[PDB]
């Protein structure tokens, strides 16, 4: 096509729903993660992870208000994805990178799994 | 804005 | 903070988000506009416009499944800014950057209204 | 990824 493009709408659009999640505007699910709750918008939680794209496209799991992850998924593992997928940076750190792989691995989150394995491999 |  | 950044993250995202309103999955309003109806996200809506983030914060609006806009915006003009607002791409072209200005303008779309300006005062 |  003639389009234009706007080079920092997506981060801007990203930046408004990291805004929106932050003030529990419009967040339709939560997610349970050991005795720990994360609120989301479903949209958003798709648009980063295989895992939930495959459980809200389905016609009985798509209108669930809460979502039990797995017992050995661990919720700061699950905070640090969360933060990434609303705002495209990852707190990796060496007391969490095990943790941070398990989880990318287990939400199918491709690109994160990619630079954990790359990172373990360093050191 | 840019031509993309 | 010590974070890295994905790049791509904010784009991938979009586009996910865009493959979602073509699938119409997970809508969750209709924009009337004249006779013309247009599925989408309350989150994206909010997230590219001034007018959509003051409906759905309030606290009646933001439970309304049909939102009807004014009856002198063209929706010819409305696809093309909900087009951007899922893609970062305009379809300026002569024969629709009135209408495109005035419904960017009604929409609060700073960033949309200023290349129409610049756009109208090259010609 | 980058250093942002
Ligand atoms: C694959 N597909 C057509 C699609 N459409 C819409 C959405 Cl929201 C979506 N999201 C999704 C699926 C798989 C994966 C991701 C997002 C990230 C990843 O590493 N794998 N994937
Ligand atoms: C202004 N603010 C705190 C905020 N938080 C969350 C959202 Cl979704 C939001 N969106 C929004 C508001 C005003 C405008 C836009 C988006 C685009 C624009 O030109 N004006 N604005
Ligand atoms: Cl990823
Ligand atoms: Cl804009």
């Amino acid at each position: 096509d003639s389009c234009i493009q706007f080079t920092r709408h997506a981060s801007d659009v990203l930046l408004n729903l990291n805004r929106l999640r932050s003030r529990d505007i419009l967040t339709d699910v939560v997610i349970v993660v050991s005795r720990e709750q994360f609120r989301a918008h479903k949209t958003v939680l798709m648009a980063c992870s295989g895992l939930f794209y495959s459980i809200f496209t389905d016609q009985l799991k798509c209108n669930l208000s809460v979502i039990n992850l797995d017992p050995e998924i661990n919720p700061e593992g699950f905070c640090i994805l969360l933060d990434f997928m609303y705002t495209s940076r990852l707190n990796l750190r060496e007391g969490n990178i095990m943790a941070v792989m398990a989880t990318a691995m287990y939400l199918q989150m491709e690109h994160v799994v990619d630079t954990c394995r790359k990172f373990i491999k360093a050191s | 804005w840019v031509i993309p």
